């Protein structure tokens, strides 16, 4: 069961990991047009960075836990 | 019989096409920090965004349903 466990923990992880990448996505897309109409203040900027770093930090994880599985498996 | 092996080889994979969506929006985002003139570059990077979203939202549900199937 331990990697039951880390199974379904991948799993959590990488769901979490598209919602977040959707979500940027889509972000990214709305920044796009305030930029088209000359709003830009700057915070909507940090936002993407700060939703970026979120995503290296999930992504990283993500592997960590790929190690974890590997390491169960030999 | 590789399951694991199999399922962690998916899982790359489609960790590679999130790394090219992560670095088609970091020149997104470079792009737009420096206010630039024209936005046919970025339009096309949100464009190209949607499509790899697209496709990794597919692969990460299926590789769910196999981990799913493999922890039983």
């Amino acid at each position: 069961s331990p990697r039951s466990y880390l199974l379904k923990e991948l799993a959590d992880l990488s769901q979490h990991l598209v919602r977040l990448l959707e979500r940027l996505v889509r972000e990214s897309e709305r920044v796009v047009e305030v930029l088209e109409r000359g709003e830009v203040d700057e915070e909507e900027l940090k936002r993407l960075e700060d939703l970026h770093r979120e995503l290296e930090k999930a992504v990283r994880e993500v592997r960590e836990t790929h190690r974890e599985i590997r390491e169960r498996s030999r | 019989e590789y399951i694991i092996k199999d399922i962690l080889d998916s899982q790359e994979h489609l960790l590679r096409l999130i790394e090219e969506l992560l670095e088609t929006q970091k020149e997104l985002l470079e792009i737009l920090k420096r206010r630039p003139d024209s936005v046919e570059r970025v339009r096309e990077l949100v464009r190209r965004s949607k499509e790899i979203a697209d496709e990794i939202r597919r692969q990460s549900d299926r590789n769910v349903r196999l981990l799913e199937e493999v922890s039983k």
